[PDB]
């Protein structure tokens, strides 16, 4: 009902962006709300129909404009640190119903954009220990030194996503809680039967997909130039 | 698509004594739809500063409205309203009868 | 006061 | 006893000549209360009982708001059911809507009712339940159905249940002297000779509130067979209301002849004759 | 700020009942809502109550009660699925700016550890040069926190054993790498 883009944004300071929001349902309603880690989603602004805006809590920073009813586009004007946030569109019938929200953007605004990495994966494997006393093989996953905080971490069994036996972190750790501009860690377990470790003809890959800079960001540093991409790790299955 | 035809009255809101200040009170009622036009008249003349009630209207959805001015009755002066509707061919015109 | 719910026909 | 609080809604259509015209009335019983209409720079909404005329900005600002979502909202279900029902832009098309809350005696929620109408026939009514809706016709039914998969019937229930009678309540002691503190009729009986061997008695009865009377009148305190004209009841634009009802007699039988009045105001039903 | 709800987090035990509260300080509150949020996704709505009383779905009932300014979620048979953060949102009427949301509350639905068998590990790189982890404790332990890098405690759910176990993870690049103490 609710398309929302774009899911990952990162942005350096004084960048101006535009976050889409379009909704098939036809109601005449609409909203941006922010959320920041831990707190409630806050009103940014919102538009009662076509053609008509009003200011919600915490207007400030943002520009919204409503010429069809089908579209909302909220425009961050010079973007600040502080408008790291997770932003939802929504769809409403009337102005105190349900609220119905798009899938979310998540957008890092950064002061330079030399601070952005991707992440270092590798696959650790089974504790021997572990392998007698339980007869059950903990796979880790660790990426490590990336940043903005935009990831998703996924386990495939044979170049298949498996669900089942898997857990990953929450939130990742950052490698240094000083920095406001620290990069982040984020670990993961595939848990599997000794027996499907052991056998040496499978293959066990923890893939973690980065959002970062675009073919037309412009990048000057020696690193290579951190763009999405995925960054995958593995170990075989081993006799003993 | 209904169309409804207005009923009329015409009538002071005190009881007509010669000479002594009153009010003069066109009560349409009954039509649909909203848009009428409502004249009150002294001798033919249209009154000019006329004022009604805001449209509101019945069970029946037809819709109803008041509309007066101040007004000093007089033993030979004429008083009437002057109802046009688009269910109606021609204005009509009721005679205020100051004991009806 | 007036409905804060107003039904879309 | 039983009070009430209703809205009347009007929406026109103007085919190029604007957005549709939109007018709400509220009602408290038979006195008119607050207003909007579209037809200003700012359309605000308004009181119209000397009784509101010291609300302060928080009702005003509120209801104007409001006014101007449901203004908004007909206009979509006006272009909604121009579609249902395939007509042109270039035709002028009416949707009303009536709604109110009702009081017991006790002083708690009664009855409530919600009704929509399409150029003045009925389009989609709220059942008794207030659970479920009754449509007239085929466009209506999307409508309907719209509704159902909308909860529109619970949110309108929520309003009609309690949020209504709320202010309801508000309203009955803001205007307690209006609206608690009723108006018996002033009653009199006037002789108008039609012909030389008979006469109208005319009954009046005026500057009463509420609106509901009964005029009755009766040959030798019993019903007759005689010609009996009676009058809709009429604002006399004071907030009271006129009524009367004449019968045609023999000249010289007026003494065979009473008037019945019962009304609210009245501490007991009057009974009047001409007085030469 | 208008809604209130407490940030928890909250246990509950798998298979109880899960309780959530929200209050709010407008009495022109007409509307009431409450949305579901797993970590990274959008809120979805769990349940919207209008009428004062009680309104059931499911393994859910909501309550309100506009008397004393308060709207609650009760949820029966709590599953691993119902962890999340649970958020209240109310329809200001007086204010009128769409809908306003509570901070939320996060629901930690704990299950009941089988057969705890606190071990600590170790895991060598599969390539060359490691990293520990703590398994198989039990629901009430809770793990403790430079250069000592310790996750959050986390539960796999192998279906193919109905086995779940917390798992806890570990690392640092020191050669000073205890391991074997390293949870303390």
């Amino acid at each position: 009902g609710v398309t929302q883009t774009p899911k990952f944004q990162v942005l350096k300071t004084g960048q101006s962006m535009t976050l889409q929001c379009a909704q098939d349902m036809n109601y005449e309603y609409m909203s941006w709300y922010r959320q920041d880690p831990g707190m409630g989603l806050r009103l940014i602004h919102y538009s009662v129909s076509a053609g008509l805006t009003d200011q919600g809590e915490v207007p400030n920073g943002y520009n919204v404009s409503r010429s069809t009813t089908e579209d909302f586009p909220l425009r961050l004007l010079s973007a600040a640190p502080s408008q790291t946030s997770v932003y939802f569109c929504a769809s409403h019938r009337n102005r105190l119903t349900e609220a119905f929200f798009g899938q979310g953007t998540r957008l890092t605004v950064v002061e330079d954009l030399k601070n952005v990495f991707p992440p270092e994966v590798a696959v650790f494997e089974p504790s021997e220990a572990e392998i007698s006393h339980t007869q059950k093989a903990t796979l880790v996953c660790l990426a490590t030194g990336f940043y903005p905080d935009h990831v998703e971490l996924s386990w495939w069994v044979n170049g298949k996503e498996v669900h089942s036996g898997v857990c990953t972190d929450p939130q990742p750790l950052k490698e240094q809680p000083a920095l406001n501009d620290s990069r982040y860690a984020l670990s993961s377990r595939l848990r599997v039967s000794a027996t499907f470790w052991q056998d040496p003809r499978n293959h066990f890959r923890c893939q973690v997909q980065f959002y970062g800079l675009s073919e037309n960001d412009e990048w000057t540093q020696d690193r290579a130039k951190p763009v999405t991409q995925i960054v995958s790790a593995e170990a075989w299955g081993r006799a003993d | 698509m209904i169309q409804r035809t207005p009923k009329i009255q015409v009538y002071s809101r005190h009881p007509a004594e010669n000479g002594k200040s009153n009010f003069l009170n066109c009560y349409v009622s009954g039509f649909h739809p909203s848009d009428i036009e409502v004249d009150l008249l002294k001798n033919g003349e249209r009154i000019e500063k006329v004022e009604h009630s805001d449209l509101s209207f019945s069970k029946d959805w037809s819709f109803y409205l008041l509309y007066y001015t101040e007004f000093t009755p007089t033993e030979k002066d004429e008083y009437a309203c002057r109802v046009n509707h688009v269910t109606l061919s021609q204005p009509k015109i009721v005679k205020w009868d100051r004991d009806m | 006061i007036l409905s804060p719910f107003i039904p879309l026909l | 006893g039983s009070h009430s609080l209703k809205y009347f809604h009007t929406s026109v259509s103007r085919p190029g000549r604007g957005e549709p015209r939109f007018i709400s009335v509220g009602y408290v019983d038979d006195t008119q209360f607050v207003r909007f209409d579209n037809d200003a720079a700012s359309p605000r909404m308004v009181p119209r009982a000397p009784w509101m005329e010291q609300e302060g900005s928080e009702y005003w600002d509120r209801e104007t708001r409001s006014a101007r979502d449901t203004a908004q909202i007909f206009r979509v279900n006006l272009r909604t059911l121009r579609g249902y029902y395939n007509q042109s832009e270039a035709g002028s098309h009416t949707l009303q809507w009536m709604h109110g809350c009702e009081l017991g005696p006790d002083g708690r929620f009664l009855r409530g009712y919600e009704q929509f109408a399409y150029d003045g026939k009925d389009y989609l009514t709220l059942n008794e339940d207030l659970r479920s809706w009754t449509a007239v016709d085929t466009a209506a039914q999307i409508s309907e159905q719209k509704s159902n998969d909308a909860s529109e019937a619970e949110h309108q229930r929520a309003y009609l249940e309690d949020t209504c009678v709320e202010w309801l309540h508000k309203y009955l002691e803001k205007g307690k002297e209006t609206l608690l503190h009723l108006e018996p009729p002033k009653t009199h009986v006037t002789h108008h000779p039609i012909s030389d061997h008979e006469a109208t008695l005319r009954c009046w009865a005026l500057g009463f509130y509420p609106a509901e009377i009964t005029l009755t009148w009766q040959q030798d305190g019993e019903g007759h067979t005689q010609d009996t004209e009676l009058v809709e009841t009429r604002p006399a634009g004071d907030g009271t209301f006129q009524k009367w009802a004449a019968v045609v007699v023999p000249s010289g039988e007026e003494q065979r002849y009473t008037c019945h009045v019962q009304h609210e105001g009245l501490p007991e039903p009057v009974t009047l004759r001409w007085k030469p | 700020k208008e809604v209130e709800q407490n940030s928890g987090p909250l246990s509950v035990p798998e298979g109880a009942i899960a309780s959530l509260n929200c209050t709010y300080s407008d009495r022109g509150s007409v509307s009431f809502f409450w949305y579901r949020q797993y970590s990274g996704k959008s809120p979805e709505l769990i349940m919207s109550i209008y009428l004062n009383g009680l309104k059931e779905d499911g393994r859910f009932t909501a309550q309100l009660n506009k008397a004393s300014q308060y709207v609650s979620l009760l949820i029966r048979d709590s599953q691993p699925s119902d962890s999340a953060t649970y958020l209240c949102a109310v329809g200001n009427h007086n204010t009128g700016n769409m809908l306003t949301f509570g901070g939320g509350t996060r629901l930690m639905v704990k299950p009941h550890i089988q057969n705890p068998d606190p071990a600590v590990y170790q895991l060598r790189d599969s390539k060359s040069s490691s990293v520990c982890l703590f398994t198989d404790f039990d629901s009430q332990t809770n793990v403790s926190q430079s250069d000592v890098y310790i996750t959050d405690k986390c539960v796999l759910d192998m279906r193919s054993m109905d086995f779940k176990s917390n798992s806890a993870v570990a690392w640092s690049n020191k050669s000073d790498f205890a391991c074997a103490n390293a949870f303390n």
